[PDB]
């Protein structure tokens, strides 16, 4: 049960 | 309820899957599958309580597939049948896993051949009682003859006036071979009644033979030798 | 070995609904139920092979919500036309009378990602043996969704999948019979 | 009709030969139209439309961000592949084949992956119509291959030897 | 007088047999009837000579030979019922019948699944009966004291191409059907 990686949502403005 | 197993008989060519069904007594969660060969040697195969497996061997794990789905008959399926799977598959049920008081069902007589090419239904003929016997003993004996069937998966019953009968009946212990040199088989049974009863035209005699064959895929000129009933009749003459 | 993993996420107004799901070669791996804040695996057997911290999903969403307000102000709130879905119904396997089966209602090529689906057996809504999938991503900018119905095939029952969306004039209804 | 506002983002990991050649593609869509991309092969943000320009301006001027972004091919894409390669990539579900006349029909259902070959039989390249590959949405596919009028053969990665009628 | 044979008959679905009437004199013509559960005498045939086919049934008659026959093929549940034959002697105007043949068509249970359920009364949870069901044609049922156990009977859910047997008892459901 390894942990899955994901992209953090970038900030706009 | 009493452990119910179907089909009572079964036949499959090498490589084919052979599935078997089993219904346990009413309220019996624990389920057993054993295997008995012609040498009367038993072998535990697998064990279930409800859905979950309690134990199994290394063969059943690789070659067999077993389930006990909720609200559904437990099943046991071979994935690639071999001539060595030919055996009697007994399924039992128990009320309590801590209790060994097992009740076995009828079972499934599985046979595995090279090809389903030699599967032939039986030809059934009834033979009327001899005038000789009727005068000499005042009893009438009918004889039924199932012949040319293969394999030896048959169920023979006598029916009189729309009812099955057992009194005055006896069936050959085992089907013999028409030619001991594989073979096509033959089986016979006797029903005996009082001459009077026989002489009554209001009486109807019928020898009914259940045959267990294919279901399935058939590729040959003749009709598909499916599981069927072959029957013969005879009438009370005076 | 040619494959494609897709992290799909979004936030929608004014419905105030977001989504976070992963996609492998076109099939959902999992998504995150924001309300309960936990990972929901498409198939149960997956849980053994992996794990995902749902917190990160909610985090992303919050940022999505943020960005959305940024995008609204940047386009003067300029609205856009809605895209009506294409509904289709079909069994999962061949249909045999008395042999349990599954009806699959397939909503496709639509946006925004918000619809109401109603299963109908003989004209009456079904709330038993009904499943659904979250809005799945397509190659393009449009969405995709599945609805499932457990049923016993009979000649007496007839089914309808009713799909309501802001791109349609009236609720859409695809029919299905054993005939 | 009714106005709607959607902020939609797809972060795509592409694998051409497993971990051999990996490509990251971040896609940003406003409403129904995409406006911004980040292609790992370009290494920089690129607006797809007028609307995506402001972001590209802002983010591309963030050196450490672009830096972290370029790395995500490995820190995210690769990382995930080695995980999924254990259960998702090598997933095999054996198809169920059935032949019946409505026009003969070959029903190939409940199988994964979607790579599959269904042939009618000598083989017949004429009078063949199929529904095409159909995704069930539960990691299983199905298809109907029908012959206008016999043998149906099926080959699939989950089958060492082909399946017939 | 008319000697009809046999007295009774049990046929599994899709099986076939034959009935026979023998006459003690010249008959003008012969008729075959079937009395269905609802005791109505359905007219199957009339013939004064030769043979006639009416679906799965076909009858033949021979006045000189003083006999008649009825053949069933591909039996169906709907065939169950007591069959009679009737004829007028050319001597008078009155009709004569046979003793009749009680026909019963046994159904083929594909997937047996016996089980005994208990059912509550829809008006009061006070009353309840026992339903033994989904067994195969082989099985039989017997009758103690204030314990009633109906005979068996088969119903047909056509929409699902399904058919099942059943029996009821009333007076615990575990001991009811021993
Ligand atoms: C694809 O990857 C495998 C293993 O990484 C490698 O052995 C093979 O050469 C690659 N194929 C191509 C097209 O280069
Ligand atoms: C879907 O149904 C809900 C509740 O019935 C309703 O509030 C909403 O407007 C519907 N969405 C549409 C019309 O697409």
């Amino acid at each position: 049960a390894d942990l899955i990686a994901y992209l953090e949502q970038a900030t706009k403005g | 309820m009493k452990v119910i197993q179907t089909p009572r008989y079964l036949v499959k060519g090498q490589g084919q899957k052979a599935k078997m069904r089993c219904i346990p007594e009413k309220g019996h969660p624990v389920v057993f599958w054993y295997q008995q060969n012609k040498n009367n040697e038993f072998k535990f195969l697998i064990n279930f309580q409800n859905q979950e497996v309690l134990q199994q061997i290394d063969m059943t794990e690789k070659r067999f597939s077993a389930e006990c789905p909720s609200n559904s008959p437990c099943s046991l399926e071979i994935q690639s049948s071999e001539a060595g799977d030919s055996a009697l598959y007994l399924c039992a049920s128990s009320l309590n896993n801590a209790n060994s008081d097992y009740t076995f069902g009828s079972g499934t007589r599985l046979l595995v051949i090279e090809d389903l090419k030699n599967v032939f239904p039986p030809e059934v003929a009834v033979f009327e009682p001899s005038e000789a016997e009727i005068s000499h003993t005042q009893k009438a004996t009918l004889v039924c003859l199932a012949t040319g069937f293969y394999p030896d998966h048959v169920e023979l019953s006598w029916w009189v006036n729309g009812k099955e009968v057992h009194s005055g009946v006896c069936t050959d212990p085992q089907p013999l071979k028409e030619q001991p040199a594989d073979s096509r088989y033959a089986l016979s049974s006797r029903l005996r009644v009082s001459a009077t009863f026989w002489q009554n035209p209001r009486n109807h005699f019928r020898c009914q033979v259940q045959f267990y064959g294919l279901s399935d895929e058939w590729t040959q000129d003749r009709a598909k030798p499916v599981t069927q009933i072959v029957s013969a009749e005879a009438w009370g003459r005076a | 070995e040619e494959h494609t993993i897709i992290q799909a996420e979004f936030y929608l107004l004014p419905d105030k609904r977001g989504e976070f799901m992963f996609d492998f070669d076109g099939d959902e791996i999992f998504h995150v139920d924001i309300e309960k804040s936990e990972t929901i695996w498409r198939l149960e057997e997956f849980a053994k092979f992996a794990s995902f911290e749902a917190q990160g999903a909610l985090a992303n969403i919050a940022v999505d919500k943020a960005n959305l307000d940024v995008m609204k102000e940047r386009s003067n709130n300029t609205p856009d036309a809605n895209v009506a879905p294409e509904v289709t119904v079909l069994s999962r396997s061949p249909v045999n009378l008395g042999e349990p089966n599954i009806l699959i209602c397939f909503i496709d090529k639509f946006s925004p990602p918000v619809v109401n689906v109603t299963w109908l057996r003989n004209g009456r809504p079904v709330t038993e043996g009904v499943s659904e999938t979250v809005f799945l991503p397509r190659d393009d900018h449009l969405f995709r969704k599945f609805h499932y119905l457990t049923f016993l095939p009979s000649t007496d029952d007839f089914y309808d999948c009713e799909v309501d969306h802001w791109g349609l004039e009236e609720p859409l209804r695809k029919h299905w019979e054993f005939e | 009709s009714r106005p709607w506002f959607l902020e939609y983002c797809k972060s795509e990991c592409h694998f051409y030969n497993g971990t051999q050649r990996v490509r990251l593609l971040v896609r940003y869509f406003y409403n129904l139209e995409e406006n911004l991309r980040f292609d790992s092969d370009v290494g920089e943000f690129r607006a797809v439309t007028e609307l995506g320009r402001p972001d590209a301006e802002n983010w591309n001027s963030q050196p450490e961000f672009l830096e972290q972004k370029r790395a995500e091919v490995d820190t995210v894409c690769r990382h995930n592949y080695e995980i999924f390669d254990n259960f998702l990539v090598p997933r095999r579900v054996e198809p169920t084949v059935t032949v019946y006349p409505t026009l003969l029909v070959c029903s190939v259902s409940d199988f994964y992956p979607g790579n599959i070959e269904v042939r009618w039989f000598k083989e017949e390249k004429t009078g063949i119509v199929s529904t095409g590959l159909v995704r069930n949405g539960d990691w299983t596919f199905q298809t109907l291959v029908m012959l206008e009028t016999y043998t149906c053969q099926v080959e699939h990665p989950s089958l060492t030897d082909p399946v017939t009628v | 007088q008319v000697e009809q044979s046999p007295s009774a008959l049990s046929l599994h679905e899709g099986t076939g047999s034959a009935l026979r009437c023998n006459f003690t004199t010249t008959m003008r013509a012969v008729q075959w009837f079937r009395k269905n559960s609802r005791g109505s005498l359905i007219n199957l045939f009339y013939l004064a000579s030769g043979t006639k086919e009416n679906g799965r049934l076909k009858s033949a008659f021979d006045s000189k030979e003083r006999y008649s026959t009825l053949h069933i093929r591909d039996a169906q549940l709907e065939d169950s019922g007591t069959y009679f034959c009737a004829a007028e002697p050319s001597s008078g105007q009155k009709l004569v019948f046979g003793q009749g043949t009680i026909l019963k068509v046994y159904l083929h249970i594909q997937n047996p699944d016996p089980a005994v359920y208990q059912l509550r009364d829809s008006k009061s949870s006070d009353k309840s009966v026992c339903l033994f069901t989904d067994f195969d044609s082989q099985t039989n049922v017997s009758q103690d004291s204030d314990v009633y156990i109906t005979d068996k009977c088969v119903l047909d859910m056509r929409s699902m191409d399904f058919k099942s047997n059943s029996a009821v008892a009333w007076s615990a459901c575990a001991n009811a059907f021993n």
